[PDB]
């Protein structure tokens, strides 16, 4: 059924499947060869020496065309699909690329392949908003300071395991194409080894915007008009549902969210399903799946509030309390019948009916509102019952509309 | 209203303003003609009587 | 498409087609030749005077058994099916046939075709139950006074149109074989000419299972052997649906049922379909196919109630009511939102969070509790505010976690 719940149905960590994310989507750039119609020259090394090749781009050409597409079509490692950017520019200028994502995830895999050479200086940023405000991840040059202001790799201090280093690292050539970058964000940080209980390292994975931008790039001649350019992108990762939904479906507007079991609302799971106030929103652990937990109202609610200090005095085991208490019942639990009513003991604990109206004698009973627990009205001296009607033994009822019971001599 | 339907707003910016007749040497109005962007947000809106009427 | 709906759509009375009922069926009868080998002889009569032949029956000879399919059967009036019983047989014995239908129907007509003489006197029942009660219909003999106590020739009061006529026409012979039997009940009846809104004759053709018994014969020379034989069978009907169902289909169970259309409920259509309580059940008419109607709770139940006084008084309009009147609702249409919440006013009158609820301030709202008509909560001292949480004109915020706005002289 659904792997959020263990074999008896026990609720237990449920995460969607590692997949490529950036896959088939479409990529808003800075430039693109081809507007107008563009040229581009390509070297190859043969032995030891140089032979320069040249072609030219169009996008209205479709084979020559390079669009976003070749940076999100399937890599067929034998049908490569190199986009490139138009020419005569570099350091220092914004080389910014776009993407518009839609729900939050945390990552583990980013692969690049090269259809270019690979340049030297670059950074990573993102955003953990909608678009609207950016921060960096690493950088990656040889002059770390005068080009970035960092030091070259730089060590993960645990006081700050959210580092943000540079080096000069794969920013070289060869390779000149097809060049790999290996980045773990897990890397050098001392937290990695029980990430569930790693928040600023399940914050450094927090992330839903991403931005990146170039500057510099090798120059080797030493005309030409030097380019940047990529024939796919591999990103791996899981749809964040912080172990509340076994996967992401689309919302009822066309928006991929988490299908949130667990008790657990928001498109990742960020918040618990209303009514779910006993004890705090958690993630899935391990040990325990912490849940969302609902109030108790014994069937005579629908809303209910929480206090920190309930739970925190409660030895840490229940704060919430029921509002609106219908049924004629009361309480945080809605667990007791209100003035007028009383409980009808016999009746079930959290039963609609549970309580009862206080249908005290208005002759032999005196007050309105009888015992709330148990029923009692106001008996009088001979007179016993729930609601105090009857004579009891030895009293002989009498016509007498104030005292009809009487004791015997 | 009425109108109920069909209702007739001609905003006239012109309407008014004083130094008008001589809008080519208004250049403060030569900025208050200047425009881009446009937006339009409404709340309240009139009531009646007193899901009947599903009011839109 | 269905005739239960017009050119456009508009419900109309469905009705099954007038079709043979007794065409092709099975009795059980009283006796019947050939069991021992039974015989039988046969006169003609020549121009003035008679000649007499004379047969025998085997029901193990097929062609010399007379099987109760010959009554049922495709009968050729040039080749009739006969059947017989066995002989030596009159007054005063039970001769009855049995037929047991399963499922209610409208008759009409009630025809017969004989390969015996017509004899005197006779009787009907029927059963209005699954052959369990039986009552008559009408009698036939020349005394239905020294035989069935009855006058001959009765009239048909207007107070009680369900008397039991008893005559002797056409109960001569010739014809001593080819009886020729036309029975319509309407005939004499003075409020037979609108059968739409005749309930007693709607009561008086009600019938489930059929009974016959006979009696008396003529015995005319005056060494015999005295026999009953007939061709055929032919009697006309419609599938009892109400009007609700324009034929009878079998069940998963082998059960010839009503397509219940017009709400209907019943394998004829004889009562609502669930939920459809919200007034009874009816019969379609000419005017109106006096439908059922489900009842409301505008997508707030799956099960619901009815009592009539709603519908009596509604000025004869509606009495559905939910049943688990869901989704934060409650009434007969589940259509408004109970003790606690209030209208989500944006939403239409059906949906599913139509009911809203007090998200009042904790602080600056006095509860949780606000008037279901408007959305203001609980304002507290001259605060005011839609939740109560902002302060007012002259009304300063304090930290004070019990009074934030304070007066200024
Ligand atoms: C971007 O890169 C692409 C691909 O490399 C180039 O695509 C070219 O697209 C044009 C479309 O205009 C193609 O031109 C084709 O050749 C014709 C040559 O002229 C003759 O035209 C007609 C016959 O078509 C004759 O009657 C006439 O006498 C000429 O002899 C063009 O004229 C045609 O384009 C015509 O089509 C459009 C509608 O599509 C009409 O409105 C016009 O009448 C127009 O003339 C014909 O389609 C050409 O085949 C493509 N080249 C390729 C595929 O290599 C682009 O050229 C390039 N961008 C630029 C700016 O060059
Ligand atoms: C009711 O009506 C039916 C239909 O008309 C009549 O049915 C008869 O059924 C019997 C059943 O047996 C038929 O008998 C048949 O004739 C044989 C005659 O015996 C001779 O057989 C050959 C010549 O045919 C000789 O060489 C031999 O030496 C005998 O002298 C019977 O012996 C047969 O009966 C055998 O058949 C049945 C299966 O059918 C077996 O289980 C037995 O072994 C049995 O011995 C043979 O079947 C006869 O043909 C039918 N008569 C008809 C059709 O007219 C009934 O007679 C009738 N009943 C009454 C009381 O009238
Ligand atoms: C290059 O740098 C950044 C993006 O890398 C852009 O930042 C601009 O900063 C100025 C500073 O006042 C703002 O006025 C602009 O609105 C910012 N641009 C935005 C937000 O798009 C800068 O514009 C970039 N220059 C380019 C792309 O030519
Ligand atoms: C003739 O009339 C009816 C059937 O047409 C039979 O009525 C029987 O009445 C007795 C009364 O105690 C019952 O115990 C039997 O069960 C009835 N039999 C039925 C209903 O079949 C009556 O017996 C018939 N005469 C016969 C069979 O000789
Ligand atoms: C790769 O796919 C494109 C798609 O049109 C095709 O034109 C091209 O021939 C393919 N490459 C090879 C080597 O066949
Ligand atoms: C209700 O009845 C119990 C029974 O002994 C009694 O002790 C109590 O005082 C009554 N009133 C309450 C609980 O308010
Ligand atoms: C009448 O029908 C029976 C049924 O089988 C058949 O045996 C008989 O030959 C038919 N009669 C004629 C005259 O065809
Ligand atoms: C709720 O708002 C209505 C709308 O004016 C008002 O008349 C009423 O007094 C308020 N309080 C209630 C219904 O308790």
């Amino acid at each position: 059924p659904d792997p959020c719940y263990d074999e008896h149905g026990l609720p237990r960590r449920c995460i969607p499947d590692f997949v490529n994310s950036a896959f088939g989507k479409e990529v808003k750039v800075s430039s693109t060869c081809g507007k107008p119609p563009s040229r581009y020259c390509v070297v190859t090394e043969k032995g030891e020496e140089q032979v320069r090749s040249c072609h030219l781009c169009n996008a209205s050409d479709p084979k020559r065309a390079h669009p976003p597409s070749f940076l999100t079509d399937l890599n067929n490692p034998h049908n490569l699909t190199c986009w490139q950017s138009d020419s005569y520019v570099q350091y220092p200028h914004n080389v910014t690329l776009t993407l518009s994502l839609g729900k939050k995830f945390e990552v583990t895999y980013v692969s690049l392949q090269f259809c270019s050479p690979r340049p030297e200086s670059m950074a990573i940023y993102k955003s953990m908003d909608y678009g609207k405000t950016w921060v960096p991840f690493q950088f990656y040059s040889t002059q770390c300071r005068k080009m970035y202001n960092k030091p070259s790799r730089a060590a993960i201090t645990k006081q700050n395991e959210q580092e943000a280093i540079c080096t000069d690292s794969h920013t070289d050539v060869r390779p000149l194409s097809g060049g790999l970058i290996a980045f773990s964000t897990l890397d050098g940080r001392p937290t990695a080894h029980d990430f569930d209980n790693s928040p600023v390292l399940q914050d450094w994975v927090t992330a839903t915007d991403i931005k990146v931008t170039f500057s510099r790039l090798h120059t080797f001649g030493d005309r030409d008009s030097y380019f940047y350019a990529v024939s796919d992108l591999q990103v791996g990762g899981r749809c964040k549902c912080n172990g509340h939904a076994s996967r992401c479906v689309r919302d009822r507007d066309d928006n991929l969210v988490c299908d949130c079991k667990h008790n657990t609302a928001g498109p990742e799971c960020d918040r618990c399903k209303p009514f779910h106030y006993d004890r705090p929103w958690q993630r899935a652990t391990a040990r325990e799946a912490n849940e969302c937990v609902a109030c108790n109202c014994n069937l005579h609610a629908r809303r209910c509030r929480f206090n920190m200090e309930l739970y925190k005095l409660s030895g840490r085991k229940s704060g919430g309390v029921c509002l609106n208490c219908r049924h004629n019942t009361a309480g945080r639990h809605c667990h007791y019948c209100k003035e007028g009513f009383y409980r009808d003991l016999s009746k079930p604990i959290s039963h609609r009916k549970a309580c009862k109206e206080c249908d005290c004698h208005p002759v032999g009973a005196a007050g309105q509102t009888c015992n709330q627990t148990t029923g009692q009205c106001p008996c009088k001296d001979g007179v016993t019952g729930i609601t105090c009607n009857r004579c009891a033994k030895g009293y002989q009822q009498s016509r007498s509309p104030i005292a009809p019971c009487i004791k015997i001599p | 209203v009425r109108p109920l339907s069909g209702g007739l707003i001609a905003f006239s910016t012109l309407d008014g303003r004083p130094t008008a007749h001589d809008f080519d040497n208004s250049p403060v109005l030569q900025d208050w003609v200047t425009a881009t962007d446009i937006k339009v947000t409404f709340s309240r809106l009139h009531t009646f009587g007193d899901a009947r009427d599903s009011y839109f």
